[PDB]
């Protein structure tokens, strides 16, 4: 599973690995029977442990 | 100015970009480019050859 994007930076607490724009997501799905290609903006949810 | 999470520097622009007033008619730029042999040459003009 991959996460490709142009710009990268720290999260709120400080852990690396956040992409700040449209991000390409290559997520295999369907118990290895389907590949998702998403070009979306990913917003960190404020919920617990998110 | 940005310098947000660059991890390599500051990142400024005085993007004055002279905002020259819009002309009476809209004017546009076009950069065309074609490729051969990288696929089937499938981008073809409209015809009724038969």
């Amino acid at each position: 599973a991959f996460m490709l994007g142009s710009s990268v930076g720290n999260f709120s607490n400080g852990v690396s690995g956040r992409y700040f724009n449209h991000t390409l997501l290559l997520l295999p799905d369907g118990c290895g029977t389907r590949l998702w290609a998403l070009y979306c903006v990913i917003e960190p949810r404020n919920g617990s442990y998110c | 100015t940005r310098q947000l999470s660059q991890l390599e520097g500051g990142g400024i622009l005085v993007g004055v970009g002279s905002v020259t007033p819009m002309t009476d008619t809209l004017q546009m730029g076009f950069i065309i480019s074609v490729q051969y042999g990288t696929d089937t040459n499938s981008v073809c003009p409209m015809m009724d050859l038969g």
